[PDB]
């Protein structure tokens, strides 16, 4: 399988919005869970998103796509963000689940600008 | 006047506590957070060729997969249980297909895809954790092996000298190249995937190693000796005394402290979660070789003297009665 991420690049002004949508695409196991990482601009380091305040996730289970809307953005919200799938694994007897790390989308470039 | 020295690059790889960075007899480089409880991992950059572990008092090999009372043995080995779908064990083609649609991926060499495909497994639902199992591939079969039990050994010999002792044990073991490991290789969660450049795999006929001094290959000053029938055993003897991350301190009656200072993570009734932690003057680094031992040797075919140390060699002597070997090399190939 692989990741579908949208869009690509984004260039806003601060306060605004942006949406980011992924899509688990020719995928032979179900979305179980999902997380979301960004590089800095300034950065290498690719980092833990903390979902919550103005970071909103949606999950639709049933169609495999899960979604990130960040509002008022901010100049620090600027960098590369990447959507991750993981799969679910049943031991083949139970009642323990296990989680697998899957694909990752490409990518969103977020640069966030004040007017000038 | 010039200091420099012409053998620099070719010799890098044998720079192993560089390339490596970690233990090779027991490799437990790392530590990472586990739902707020920090575990030892390996972490060495370079596949050790040949290593298994030994269960002592089983009949069960390491491979077998870990005990959950179904398909593969009771007491079982080290090896991640069946899952639905099948994650571990998995061949090349049946690797190759799974990451089909990741071009990095799916082009890796089989070593780098198979410490790749173990780095997916979740450590204990937790999602953004460093942890990652590590994991052997088996060049006969082409199977990824990914292993549960990431411990390298316990066999204090006051609970496991005959092989198992007294009235309630529960597992002994250590790691070797035995015979029957030949074609297997220990992977760390991160081996690099351009090691077929970086670090050592086969064995160099006719060489030996040596220390570039004044424009000159010269011997290794400080060697020890050690007799040796074959290239294979002196490439264990070596393996035996290189770079260890053990708790050199080893215990008697597993406390939980002691059980997660092995490398063990789970108890399997659920996580090992120790309550007062390790405090005070430890650093929490005092078992991190860096790749820091005895990692090679000069093998002399005609003595049969397997000349071990613990210096890198910064050049190589033609010798005809030679084979140059690290720890991490193959037990058998020569080049």
């Amino acid at each position: 399988a692989w990741v579908d991420q949208t869009p690509r690049t984004a260039t806003k002004e601060t306060g605004e919005s942006l949406t980011i949508n992924c899509v688990l695409r020719d995928a032979s196991f179900e979305l179980k869970d999902t997380g979301w990482y960004r590089t800095k601009l300034g950065s290498t380091n690719e980092q833990s998103i903390s979902i919550g305040g103005r970071y909103v996730e949606t999950v639709n289970k049933g169609s495999k796509s899960f979604s990130l809307r960040i509002s008022d953005l901010r100049v620090e919200d600027s960098g590369t963000y990447k959507c991750q799938a993981f799969y679910s694994l049943l031991l083949r007897d139970y009642n323990y689940s296990l989680l697998f790390r899957g694909e990752k989308g490409a990518g969103t470039a977020l640069t966030v600008k004040a007017a000038a | 006047n010039y200091m420099g020295n012409p053998w620099t690059e070719y010799m890098a790889k044998y720079d192993i506590e560089e390339v490596h960075g970690s233990g090779i007899r027991v490799d437990l480089g790392e530590d990472a957070e586990v739902a707020g409880t920090q575990y030892r991992l390996p972490s060495g950059k370079c596949p050790v060729f040949g290593k298994g572990i030994i269960i002592e008092n089983s009949n069960t090999t390491f491979l077998t997969p870990v005990a959950t009372g179904n398909q593969y043995l009771k007491d079982g080995g080290f090896a991640f249980p069946p899952t639905e779908p099948l994650m571990s064990p998995m061949t090349l083609d049946e690797m190759r297909h799974f990451y089909k649609d990741n071009k990095y991926v799916k082009n890796l060499d089989e070593l780098t895809l198979c410490s790749r495909h173990a780095g997916n497994m979740i450590p204990d639902n937790d999602k953004n954790s460093n942890y990652k199992y590590p994991a052997v591939y088996d060049d006969k079969d082409k199977k990824c092996h990914i292993l549960y039990i990431a411990a390298q050994e316990n066999n204090g010999p006051r609970y496991c000298n005959k092989d198992e002792s007294k009235r309630n044990s529960m597992f002994c073991f250590r790691p070797a190249k035995d015979i029957s490991f030949q074609n297997y290789t220990y992977l760390s969660k991160n081996v690099v995937d351009n090691w077929e450049k970086v670090c050592p795999r086969k064995n160099l006929q006719n060489a030996k190693f040596g220390l570039w001094v004044d424009g000159n290959c010269e011997d290794i000053p400080h060697v020890n000796e050690f007799p040796a029938i074959d290239l294979f055993e002196c490439n264990k003897l070596v393996f035996e005394l290189s770079a260890s991350d053990q708790p050199k301190q080893y215990e008697q009656h597993l406390t939980d402290y002691e059980k997660i200072k092995e490398g063990f993570k789970n108890k399997n009734a659920s996580m090992i979660k120790s309550a007062f932690l390790p405090t005070g003057a430890f650093k929490a680094d005092r078992y991190k070789s860096h790749g820091k031992g005895y990692n090679w040797g000069n093998y002399n075919t005609e003595t049969q003297k397997c000349e071990i140390f613990n210096v890198k060699p910064t050049c190589l002597i033609n010798n005809s009665s030679y084979i140059a070997t690290t720890a991490l090399s193959h037990p058998i190939e020569v080049e």
